[PDB]
């Protein structure tokens, strides 16, 4: 399921703003 | 509403053109706990000793801000937040600087961040999501009328107060701009396709980001995710969104109109502006006055434990606030 794919992904914790 | 906005603008413009400076000092506060951190620095719960009022204090290290090329953005943040006043953001109660650091003192929101409640519960019902969404629609209406773009909508930035209402926080990328702007900034999942594609963009990125937020609140995950940012951007620019089957028709329709790559079709951006959103069917049960006036009952209230209770936040390593004997980056931050 999409829910299982999200929870298994590396981006379920707090997400930082981007840097360039 | 046009009239409410006009008066708010007169109030904002006075402060914008004549910003408040050096309105407190560090020794006027007791520091109680770090609530959060990031590339900006730290947010701390502090108590103002003269009044015993608790506040959130953001502490930026001038030299780190310089290394990160965030001088102008930090100046933006401070100049904006000292000039605004709105129920769903936290203006600056005090600001000051010393040799080493920059300080912004704001109303403290004890309920924690939406992100943590959202992840733990899984997802919010459409009614629950709609309650939060409405507070965002009103804050963006307010902000954009002042020529301000926010540029970092996400659950991590939405702090829950004691009544279960929202404060929009972290204005590290907010900018007063009357035309287009070009800075690549924001958070990967929430970036509009125009940003990713290095086009000049406008406030319409804020409305795209609302689309992402409503989706994420209602589904429990974002419309575009993957393990790495570049995978996320390909998904955003293709633009194909799949809605969970539990999503109502009205929800999908609004989301199609917010998550719209075509800027001539994206709601919030069109000739009718914010009213395309406020008068969409998904919001039909929303009383926009009662939301502003905070007379609607929140779908979730966090438990009263004390005005200085920090249990809805994480624990972090508590490091000192080192103040050099030499003034760092005086010229860079002279107007702060
Ligand atoms: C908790 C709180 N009450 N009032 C305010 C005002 C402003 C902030 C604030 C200021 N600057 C940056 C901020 O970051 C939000 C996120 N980008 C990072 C973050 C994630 N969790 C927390 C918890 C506490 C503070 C920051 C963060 C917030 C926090 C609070």
């Amino acid at each position: 399921t999409t829910y299982a794919d999200f929870i298994a992904s590396g981006r379920t914790g707090r997400r930082n703003a981007i840097h360039d | 509403v046009k009239e409410f906005l006009a008066k708010a603008k007169e109030d904002f413009l006075k402060k914008w053109e004549n910003p408040a400076q050096n309105t407190a000092h560090l020794d006027q506060f007791e520091r109680i706990k770090t609530l959060g951190t990031g590339s900006f620095g730290r947010v701390m719960l502090v108590k103002h000793m003269e009044t015993g009022n608790h506040y959130a204090m953001k502490i930026l290290d001038k030299q780190k801000v310089v290394k990160l090329k965030q001088i102008e953005h930090t100046l933006n943040e401070k100049r904006i937040l000292q000039a605004v006043n709105f129920p769903f953001l936290t203006k600056l109660e005090f600001s000051f600087k010393d040799n080493s650091n920059l300080y912004m003192v704001m109303e403290y929101a004890p309920g924690g961040e939406m992100f943590s409640h959202l992840r733990r519960i899984g997802r919010f019902s459409e009614p629950h999501a709609r309650f939060y969404a409405a507070q965002i629609v009103l804050t963006f209406e307010y902000l954009h009328s002042l020529d301000l773009i926010y540029r970092d909508l996400k659950p991590e930035n939405l702090m829950i107060d004691q009544q279960g209402y929202i404060k929009v926080t972290d204005f590290g990328f907010a900018k007063r701009v009357k035309g287009r702007t070009w800075t690549l900034c924001g958070t990967p999942e929430y970036l509009a396709p125009e940003i990713i594609l290095s086009k000049g963009y406008n406030k319409a990125v804020d409305w795209w980001a609302l689309g992402v937020l409503i989706y994420e609140m209602a589904a429990g995950y974002p419309p575009f995710f993957a393990d790495q940012p570049i995978q996320i951007y390909e998904k955003i620019v293709s633009g194909k969104v799949r809605f969970p089957s539990h999503f109502s028709s009205d929800l999908k329709d609004l989301l199609r109109n917010l998550l719209q790559v075509d800027l001539t079709k994206r709601f919030g951006n069109l000739k009718n502006g914010v009213n395309d959103i406020k008068n969409h069917k998904w919001f039909a049960t929303t009383d926009w006055i009662a939301i502003y006036q905070r007379k609607v009952e929140a779908p979730f209230i966090p438990k009263f434990k004390g005005p200085g209770d920090t249990s809805n936040f994480d624990d972090y390593e508590e490091e000192e606030i080192r103040v050099s004997i030499n003034e760092k980056c005086g010229k860079e931050f002279s107007e702060f």
